[PDB]
C-alpha cells in the first residue's frame, strides 16, 4: 500500500534515480572489466 | 405534516411552509414510539428530514407530524460531568439526563467568545515523543494521525488515562493552576474499547470529572454527527463560565466523516472529489471551532481529535483536509508497531508550526525548541541511510551515516518506548534528548546556536 | 551619440514630410467621390436593409 | 419583497426577486441577515448569506437595498482589525460581548463615532475635478499622515462645496460634487465594489526592487515591489513563522495582512505580536499596528466571509495605491481560499471540472493577480504607488499537482521554493534553483548595477554552485564515494556554507529584522571568491586536503557570517566581509606553494 | 567591453526612433483616412434629415422602415416609437402599414399598431422608429442612426477597397 | 429583454428563438455600460450567452437586449499591422479605426486553403539551437514545449524579435524574394509581460513588421480562446493574397486549454481525463487547421505554438495530444537554465521530422544535414561523459570520454548560449559548429561525408 492521490510525481523521480544508476554504473563496470582484462595478460606472463 | 416518500435513509416529508431551520419535528409512528427528526433542508412545500432514532417505520398515510417549534439546542449544565449519556444525551443507566441551567446552541456560532490570545502555557500528555517534539499548548489543536494495523484505540486510551495525571506535573511547572476536566465523545468504536474508556476514567479517579457520550454505529448517522457538537458546547460552558482548563477528546473522526458522506445521496447538494462532499471542510470546521483560549484568559479548551487513516495514506481526504485546518500533525506508524514498540510514534513528518512561540523558559527551557530541532535532522539522515543500505550495500555509507543508523535505533527503543502507566517530566525528557546527541561531535551541529549548547551540553 | 542627439526631433521632420502628400491625396479623393458613395449609403438605409 | 423558497445549509433561495441583479446586497429573512445574490435561476435567486442560519424560516421577506455589495474604505482603517466582510472586530468585543461576530447581530462596515482632522486638498470652488485626485488628507496616525482623501474612481464634475480645515466626523459631509445635477454628497468614506478591479491612470512595468529583509529571498531571485510571488507550504513546516516574519521585515508605507481561512490561533498571534514589536521606520505607540490594516478570517467563521476576504483585501491595497502609497499585500494562504471556492461549488450545485475543484477557479486566481502591480497613482497630480502580491500556495491534495498550484505557477512570474525534506531538518526557507524562477531578474540586476553592486556576475556563480551540487549528489547516493573530483568536492563544500548562512535563518540569525542588499552581496562575494581561488588551487597543483587545512581560519569566518550585523564599514557595507577578501587572497598564496 | 555595450545600447535607441517614425507615419495616414470616413457618414445624416423633414417624401420611407421591422418581429401587436411629426404621419396610414405587412408576409395582418407616448429626440437620431414587442421582450431598433451604424460594417470594406486598395 | 439567470460565466437570456448561432447580442444595462456577448446555444425562447467583459451584474428587468444580425468575423487589413490590440482586435493603442477590406470568419476556417504539397525552404528564427539542429521550413508546425521553470515568455519574444532580422541576410543569399511578417498572440497574460513584448520589438525595430494582440488575464476566458483565432485569420489573408511568408507565434496554449476545460457549468457535455475535455483534440486541431502552405505556395503560414508544462509532466494530457498531431517538438529543460545558459534548449530529445526537407541552398548550405548528425550524436555522448567523470575522477578518465566532456561545455556555452540582442543567422551558426567539432580527429568524425570533412574540420 502506497499513497493513492498524486504519488505519481515522487514515483516518477524514483524511476529517474534508478535509470541514471543503470547507465552510469554500467559505464563504470565496463571500464573496470576492460582494465581487468589488461592486467590478466600481464600477471600471467 | 406527513411522509410523501423516503429516499435512502433520508425521509421526504411533504409539509406546509412554516418551519424554523434545524427545527425539531416529532414524527408519530404507529408502533408506540414517537421520534424526533430535524429538517436538514426546508424547501418549497416540502422538507427533508433525517429521523434521529431508527431508520424504518415511516409510512405514507399512517404518519402524523407536529412541529415542536424549537430548533435543537443542547441544554447545558456544568454538573453534566460524572454522568453517562449516549449520542443524544439520553441516559443509558436510567436517570442521568443532561438537564440545564442555561440553554446554548449546538453550533456554538451565537456565543463564539474565543480570545484573541494565542496558545500560551504548556500542556503535556506524559508521553515523551509527543511532549518534547510537537509540544502542546493550551488552546492548540494538533491531530493524532494513526493508521489501522495498529492498537490505535490503545494509543487514544493511553492519552485519556494520562490526561489528568499530567496535571499535578503541570501545576508544578506552572502551566496549570486550575481544575482539569475531561469531555469524552465516542463515535463508531468497538464494545470492548468502550469498556476500556470507562475503566481508564475509573482508575484515574477522574470519573466525576468526565462526561461520556457513547455513540455506536447502530445508532443513526445524523445523530453521530450531533454528538461531538453536544460535547463541545458543554466544554465551552465549562471553559467560559467557570474559567477551567477543559480537555475534550473527540474520537473517531473517521466515523464522523463517513456519516457526512452517506448523506447528500438525496440532497440537492452534490458531492465533490472522491465522492466526499465539498462542504466536508465546512463540517470539520464547525467541530473544530470550539477550541482556543476563552475570554477570561484563565480558561481554555484544548482539543485532541483522534483520526485513524482507513486507507493508511496521509493524502486520503479524511487526514489531508484536517491537517490544513490544524497547525501541524503527529504521526503514529505501523512500522514501529511491527518491531514490538509501544507507543509507536514516528516523528519525521511530525511538526507543529506554532510550537516555538507558545513555549518559553518558565515551564520548559530555552533549549526545548533547539534540542528538538537537532533530533529531527539526525533522525531524517538515519532513515535515508537505512533505505540506501538495503539496495546498494555498505558502499554508499559514510562516517556520519553509520553513526546515524545507530542513532535511529537508539532513539526508537529508549526514547519513544515507555509503559502505559508511565508518565514523564518535561525536564527529564530534555536530559534524555541530550544523551542521545552525545555520540556526535559539536561541529556537526548547526540547528542550535553555539551559545545555547554550551550551557546545557 | 551625437547622431543620437540629432536623431530626435528629426523623427517628426521625416514623419510629416513622409506623408505630406499622402495626407493630401486622402482629402482630395474624398471630396470627389463623396456624393456618389453617400448616395449608395442613402439607398440602403431608406429602403429595407 | 421576495419570499424564501428554500434554506439549504447557509445558502438561502428566495422567489420573487425581480429588478435584481447578481451582486445585490439584500436583507435576508425577518432576521435581517446580511447577504448577497450570487446567481439567479429564473425567478428563484440563489443567495449566499454571510451570517449562519439556525432558525430562519421559509416565506420570510427578502429586501433588496437597490445597490450591489461593496466595502467601505475611509479613514481609521489603520490601527484596527476588521474581518473579511469588514465589520470592526474590536467594536464587536465590547457591544455584543462576543469577541467574534454573533448571529443575528449586524454592525455597519466602519466605526461611526470616530472623528478625523480634515485638511483641504489642492482644489477650491468652481474647480474641475476627477477621480483619485486629492481632495484633502487626514492625519491618520503618527508614523503616517499620508492618508489622502480622494474623489472616488469613476467620478468627475465640479466641486460645489469645499469645507475649510477642522475636526469633522466621517459621516459629516464636507464635499458636494455636481456633475449633471447633484451626483451625490460625499463624505470621508468611499464605497467600492469588491467584484471589479479598481481604476488606475496607467499600469507600468515593475523595475524597483523591494528588499524582503531576508538575505536568501534577495540573493537568488530579488523581490520587486509590484510583483507576484508563490511560496510553498505544507501546513507544518513553519510557513506561518516565515509569513509573519516577512511581514515585519518588509517595509512599505501601508501593509495589508489578509488571513484567508486560518487557524484562528495564528491570527491571534499577529494581533498580539505587532504592537509589542518595533518598526524599522521608527514607529511608536503600537508601532507596526499603525502601519497595518488587518483582515482577519478564521476558517471556522462562515464561508461567504472567507470568499469575500481576498477581494476586500485587494481593494484595500488598491485604495492606498491611488493615494500614491506603496503597498505590500501578504495574503496567506490562497489554497484556503480555493478550498472555500470548492465549498461554494458544491453548495450552489455548480459544476466542478478543475480536478474535483471549481469551473471558475483558474480564472478567479488570475483576476486577483492582475489587480496587483506597479502603477502611476490614480488622479492627475502623479505619484508612484504599487502593490506587490505575496500569495502563499500550499497543497490542496497533491504536492504541486493540486489545481491551485498548477494554475498559480502559470500566472506567477516569481516563484521561490520550499523543500519539505530540508524543512523537517530545519533549513527553511529552502530555495531550490530548479523549483525557483524570476522573470523580473534581468531588469532587477541592471537596477542594482546602477545602485553600486556588481550583482549580475554573482548571480550566475550562485546558480552554478547550487546547480552542479544536485547532479553530483545523485551520483553520490547511488554509486557512493570512493572518488569524487577535486573540483566537485569544493562545489559541495561551499554549497553547505550557502545553506547554513542564508537558507537557514528564521530566529537563527540574530540580525534579520531588515538586511540591506550590500550586505547580502558582500557575504555572497566572499563565498564566490573562496570558490574560484579553491578550484584554481587544485589544478595548478596542491592537494585538496592541504587546501582545506590552510584555508582554515577564513573558512570558519565565512561559516560564522550569519550572526554578524552592520557595525563596521558603512551602514550597509560591512568591514569584516571586506577584510575577509584580502585575507582570502593571502590564504591562496600559502595553499598553492 | 563598455564601448561595444554602450554602442549596442544607442544602436537600439536608434531603432526605437525608426519604430516611432514608422508608427507616427502610419498613425497620421490612418487618422486622415478615419476623418474622411466620418465626413461621408456625417453628410449621409445631413441629407437624411433633409428627406425626413419633408414629410410626403418621407411617408413611404417610414412605411417600409416599420414593415422591414415587422418581418423580423412576427408578433400580433407592435409598439411603435416615433418622432413628434411621425406619430401623426403613422396614424393616417395605419391601414396601409398593416395592409402592406399582410401582403409582404405570410403572417396574418398586424392586429394593432400601438402609437407611443414616449418619443425620440432629434438630439439622438435623425428620425426613424423603434419597433418593439407588446410585452417588450424584443426590440427591432430600426432608427435612421442605428441603421447607418449597422450599414457601416458592410459598407466599410466596399469603400476602403475603392479608395485606398 | 429579460435576463433569466446567470449560472457562472454562462448567462441565460430569455428571448425568442429567431437569432442564429454566434450572432453577437448586446446587453444594455442601466449603468450605461453596453457589453457584447455571443450566443453559445440557442433553444426555444432562450439563448445562452457568454459575455466577453464581465459575466455578471446584469439586472433581471432593468436590462434590454438587441440583436446585431451579424455573426462574429474579423475585419482584416494589410494596413492593420504595427498596432497593439485587445482580445477582440480593437485598438488599445488609442489609434484609429480597425479598418476592413474583407470580413473573414474566425470560427475555425475562413476558406481553409491548406495545401497537399509538403514543406521545403528554410524559415529562420535567429536562435542557433532551433534553426541548425531542428530545421524549420515553412508550413511546418513545431511547438516549443517549455515549462514554468523556464522563462517561457522571454524565450518566445526572442524567437519573434530575432526573427525578421534574419531576412535581409536571406534576401541576399536569395531565400526570400517576398517579405516576412510576424503575427504575435499573447494569452491570459500578465500586465508586465504584455508591455514587455512591445518594448522588445521597439528596440529591434521589428514593431511594424508584426501585429501584437494582447488578451489580459482579468479578461474572461471566452475572449482568450478567441484571441489566437483572430490572429490566425489575419495571417491567412496576408499569406494568400499578397503572398508573404508568415511566422505565427502563439503563447500560451496551456491558458487556451484551461479556458476550454473551464467553459462547461450548465452544459450537458462531460470532460475526459484530468478534467480536460474528451474533445480536447478537437479544440487543438482548430488552431492547427490554420497552419501549412497556402494555395499559390510562395506565401505560407508557419506556426509555432508555445506549451508550458505546469508540473514538468510529459504524460500531462495537453502535450500528449498535441505531440501526436505536430511534426516533431522542441524540448526546453530547467537544468540548463540553472547552469545559467540562456536560451537553455537541450537538443537532447528535440526533433524535426522534416529536417532534411527544409534545407537546400541560398538560405542554408549543403553541408547542413551532415553537420546536424555530428553535433547531436556528440552532444548526447557528452552528457553521459559528465556522469562518468564524477565517478572515475579527472585523472582516471578515457580519451574518448575526455573529448566528449570538452564538447559538452563548449557546445552549451557558445552554440546554445547567445545574447539577448545577438541575432544568429544559420550561416553564422554552421561556422561555430566546425570549431567545436574540430577537437575530435577525422577518425572520430564519420557521420559526415569525407568530402565535407576535408573542407571543414
Amino acid at each position: 500500500v502506497f499513497p493513492t492521490r498524486m504519488t505519481l510525481g515522487l514515483m516518477k523521480t524514483k524511476l529517474k534515480g534508478a535509470n541514471q544508476g543503470y547507465s552510469l554504473l554500467k559505464r563504470k563496470s565496463e571500464a573496470l572489466t576492460k582494465r581487468f582484462r589488461d592486467i590478466t595478460k600481464r600477471i600471467d606472463d | 405534516n406527513t411522509v410523501s416518500g423516503v429516499n435512502g435513509p433520508l425521509v421526504i416529508l411533504e409539509k406546509v411552509k412554516f418551519p424554523r431551520y434545524n427545527e425539531i419535528v416529532n414524527l408519530t409512528l404507529p408502533d408506540g414510539t414517537v421520534r424526533q427528526g430535524q429538517v436538514l433542508e426546508i424547501r418549497g412545500d416540502r422538507a427533508i428530514v433525517q429521523v434521529f432514532e431508527g431508520t424504518s417505520g415511516i409510512d405514507v398515510k399512517k404518519t402524523t407530524v407536529e412541529f415542536t417549534g424549537e430548533s435543537l439546542r443542547i441544554p447545558v449544565s456544568e454538573d453534566m460531568l460524572g454522568r453517562i449519556f449516549d449520542g443524544s444525551g439520553r441516559p443509558i443507566d436510567n436517570g442521568p439526563k443532561v438537564f440545564a441551567e442555561d440553554y446554548l446552541d449546538i453550533n456554538g456560532s451565537p456565543i463564539n467568545p474565543y480570545a484573541r490570545i494565542y496558545p500560551e502555557e504548556m500542556i503535556s500528555t506524559g508521553v515523551s515523543a509527543i511532549d518534547t517534539m510537537n509540544s502542546i499548548a493550551r488552546g492548540q489543536k494538533i491531530p493524532i494521525f494513526s493508521a489501522s494495523g495498529l492498537p490505535h484505540n490503545e494509543i487514544a486510551a493511553q492519552i485519556c488515562r494520562q490526561a489528568g495525571l499530567v496535571r499535578p506535573t503541570k501545576d508544578v511547572h506552572d502551566g496549570h493552576e486550575e481544575n482539569f476536566s475531561i469531555v469524552f465523545a465516542a463515535m463508531g468504536v468497538n464494545l470492548e474499547t468502550a469498556r476500556f474508556f470507562k475503566q481508564d476514567f475509573e482508575e484515574n479517579g477522574s470519573l466525576e470529572r468526565t462526561s461520556l457520550f457513547l455513540n455506536l454505529a447502530n445508532d443513526p448517522t445524523i445523530e453521530r454527527i450531533i454528538t461531538p457538537r453536544l460535547a463541545l458546547t458543554t466544554a465551552e460552558y465549562l471553559a467560559y463560565q467557570t474559567e477551567r482548563h477543559v480537555l475534550t477528546i473527540l474520537t473517531d473522526m473517521s466515523s464522523y466523516a463517513d456519516a457526512l458522506r452517506e448523506v447528500s445521496a438525496a440532497r440537492e447538494e452534490v458531492p465533490g472529489r472522491r465522492g466526499y462532499p465539498g462542504y466536508m471542510y465546512t463540517d470539520l470546521s464547525t467541530i473544530y471551532e470550539r477550541a482556543g483560549r476563552v475570554e477570561g484568559r484563565n480558561g481554555s479548551i484544548t482539543q485532541i481529535p483522534i483520526l485513524t487513516m482507513p486507507n493508511d495514506d496521509i493524502t486520503h481526504p479524511i487526514p489531508d483536509l484536517t491537517g490544513y485546518i490544524t497547525e501541524g500533525q503527529i504521526f503514529v506508524d505501523r512500522q514501529l508497531h511491527n518491531k514490538g514498540i509501544y507507543p509507536p510514534i514516528n516523528v519525521l513528518p511530525s511538526l507543529s508550526r506554532l510550537m516555538k512561540s507558545a513555549i518559553g523558559e518558565g515551564m520548559t527551557r530555552k533549549d526545548h525548541g533547539d534540542v528538538s530541532n537537532q533530533l529531527y535532522a539526525k533522525y531524517a539522515i538515519g532513515k535515508d541511510a537505512a533505505a540506501m543500505k538495503a539496495v546498494v550495500g555498505e558502499e554508499a555509507l559514510s562516517i556520519e551515516d553509520k553513526l546515524s543508523l545507530e542513532f535511529l535505533e537508539k532513539f526508537e527503543k529508549t526514547f519513544i518506548t515507555q509503559g502505559a502507566y508511565e508518565d514523564r517530566t518535561v525536564f527529564e525528557s530534555l536530559d534524555q534528548a541530550w544523551s542521545l546527541l552525545r555520540i556526535y561531535p559539536k561541529e556537526m551541529l548547526n540547528r542550535i546556536s553555539p551559545k545555547i549548547l554550551d550551557e546545557f551540553y | 551619440e551625437q547622431k543620437n542627439a540629432g536623431g530626435v526631433g528629426e523623427l517628426e521632420k521625416k514623419a510629416e514630410a513622409g506623408v505630406q502628400g499622402e495626407l493630401a491625396e486622402i482629402k482630395k479623393i474624398a471630396e470627389k467621390k463623396k456624393d456618389d458613395v453617400v448616395k449608395i449609403l442613402i439607398e440602403t438605409v431608406i429602403k429595407p436593409s | 419583497y421576495g419570499a424564501i423558497y428554500s434554506v439549504s445549509g447557509p445558502v438561502v433561495i428566495a422567489e420573487n426577486m425581480i429588478g435584481c441583479a447578481m451582486y445585490e446586497l439584500v436583507k435576508v429573512g425577518h432576521d435581517n441577515l446580511v447577504g448577497e445574490v450570487i446567481r439567479i435561476d429564473g425567478d428563484k435567486a440563489t443567495i449566499q448569506v454571510y451570517e449562519e442560519t439556525a432558525g430562519l424560516t421559509v416565506g420570510d421577506p427578502v429586501l433588496r437595498t437597490g445597490k450591489p455589495l461593496s466595502v467601505e474604505l475611509g479613514p481609521g482603517l489603520m490601527e484596527t482589525i476588521y474581518d473579511g466582510i469588514q465589520r470592526p472586530l474590536k467594536a464587536i468585543k465590547e457591544e455584543s460581548q462576543s469577541i467574534y461576530i454573533p448571529r443575528g447581530i449586524d454592525t455597519p462596515a466602519l466605526d461611526r463615532t470616530i472623528k478625523w482632522q480634515f485638511t483641504p486638498g489642492k482644489f477650491q470652488v468652481g474647480d474641475h475635478i476627477s477621480g483619485g485626485d486629492i481632495y484633502g488628507s487626514v492625519f491618520e496616525n503618527s508614523l503616517i499622515s499620508s492618508h489622502k482623501i480622494l474623489l472616488p474612481p469613476r467620478s468627475r464634475g465640479t466641486i460645489t462645496w469645499i469645507a475649510p480645515a477642522g475636526e469633522y466626523t466621517l459621516d459629516e459631509k464636507i464635499l458636494e460634487v455636481e456633475f449633471d445635477g447633484k451626483k451625490s454628497d460625499f463624505t470621508l468614506y468611499h464605497t467600492w465594489p469588491v467584484r471589479v478591479p479598481r481604476p488606475v491612470t496607467e499600469k507600468l512595468s515593475a523595475d524597483y526592487p523591494l528588499l524582503t529583509g531576508q538575505r536568501v529571498l534577495d540573493a537568488l531571485f530579488p523581490c520587486v515591489q509590484g510583483g507576484t510571488t508563490c511560496i510553498p507550504g505544507a501546513f507544518g513546516c513553519g510557513k506561518t513563522v516565515i509569513s509573519q516574519s516577512l511581514s515585519k521585515y518588509s517595509n512599505s508605507d501601508a501593509i495589508i495582512y489578509v488571513g484567508c481561512g486560518e487557524r484562528g490561533n495564528e491570527m491571534a498571534e499577529v494581533l498580539m505580536e505587532f504592537p509589542e514589536l518595533y518598526t524599522e521606520m521608527s514607529g511608536t505607540k503600537e508601532p507596526i499596528m499603525k502601519r497595518t490594516t488587518l483582515v482577519a478570517n478564521t476558517s471556522n467563521m462562515p464561508v461567504a466571509a472567507r470568499e469575500a476576504s481576498i477581494y476586500t483585501g485587494i481593494t484595500l491595497a488598491e485604495y492606498f495605491r491611488d493615494q500614491g502609497k506603496n503597498v505590500s499585500m501578504i495574503a496567506d494562504s490562497s489554497s484556503r481560499w480555493a478550498e472555500a471556492l470548492r465549498e461554494i461549488s458544491g453548495r450552489l450545485g455548480e459544476m466542478p471540472a478543475d480536478q474535483g475543484f471549481p469551473a471558475y477557479l483558474g480564472a478567479k486566481l488570475a483576476s486577483f493577480y492582475e489587480r496587483a502591480g506597479k502603477a502611476v497613482a490614480l488622479g492627475s497630480p502623479d505619484r508612484t504607488g504599487s502593490v506587490s502580491i505575496v500569495a502563499a500556495v500550499s497543497p490542496a491534495g497533491g504536492d504541486f499537482s493540486d489545481p491551485v498550484t498548477t494554475a498559480t505557477l502559470g500566472i506567477t512570474q516569481v516563484f521561490w521554493g520550499l523543500d519539505k525534506k530540508l524543512a523537517q531538518r530545519k533549513h527553511f526557507p529552502s530555495i531550490n534553483t530548479s523549483v525557483s524562477y524570476s522573470k523580473y531578474t534581468n531588469v532587477l540586476n541592471k537596477f542594482y548595477d546602477s545602485n553600486y553592486p556588481e550583482f549580475p556576475v554573482l548571480r550566475d556563480r550562485m546558480k552554478e554552485i547550487l546547480s552542479n551540487a544536485e547532479e553530483l549528489e545523485q551520483v553520490v547516493q547511488l554509486v557512493g564515494k570512493s572518488a569524487l573530483s577535486d573540483s566537485d568536492k569544493i562545489t559541495l563544500d561551499v554549497a553547505t556554507l550557502i545553506k547554513e548562512d542564508f537558507l537557514q535563518q528564521n530566529g537563527y540569525s540574530t540580525y534579520d529584522a531588515f538586511c540591506p542588499i550590500w550586505k547580502t552581496f558582500d557575504m555572497m562575494r566572499a563565498f564566490i571568491s573562496y570558490h574560484d581561488e579553491a578550484q584554481k588551487a587544485v589544478a595548478n597543483g596542491a592537494n585538496w586536503s592541504k587546501l582545506a587545512d590552510s584555508t582554515g581560519d577564513v573558512k570558519h569566518a565565512v561559516s560564522s557570517s550569519k550572526f554578524f550585523e552592520p557595525s563596521r564599514g558603512e551602514k550597509e557595507v560591512h568591514g569584516e566581509f571586506e577584510k575577509l577578501l584580502s585575507t582570502m587572497q593571502e590564504r591562496f598564496a600559502e595553499s598553492t606553494d | 567591453g563598455n564601448f561595444k555595450s554602450k554602442l549596442k545600447k544607442a544602436m537600439l535607441s536608434q531603432q526605437i526612433t525608426k519604430s516611432t517614425i514608422a508608427n507616427k507615419m502610419r498613425l497620421k495616414v490612418l487618422s486622415a483616412r478615419e476623418q474622411s470616413l466620418d465626413g461621408i457618414f456625417e453628410e449621409t445624416k445631413e441629407k437624411l434629415s433633409g428627406i425626413a423633414n419633408n414629410r410626403d417624401e418621407y411617408k413611404p420611407i417610414l412605411q417600409s422602415l416599420i414593415v422591414e421591422a415587422l418581418l423580423k418581429l412576427l408578433e400580433p401587436k407592435a409598439i411603435v416609437k416615433a418622432l413628434e411629426r411621425d406619430v401623426d404621419l403613422i396614424e393616417s396610414m395605419k391601414d396601409d402599414i398593416m395592409r402592406e405587412y399582410g401582403e409582404k408576409a405570410q403572417r396574418a395582418p398586424l392586429e394593432e399598431i400601438v402609437i407611443s407616448n414616449d418619443y425620440l429626440n432629434k438630439d439622438l437620431v435623425s428620425g426613424g422608429v423603434v419597433v418593439s414587442n407588446a410585452s417588450d421582450k424584443i426590440e427591432i431598433n430600426n432608427t435612421l442612426e442605428e441603421r447607418l451604424k449597422l450599414l457601416s460594417e458592410e459598407a466599410l470594406p466596399a469603400i476602403r477597397l475603392e479608395l485606398y486598395g
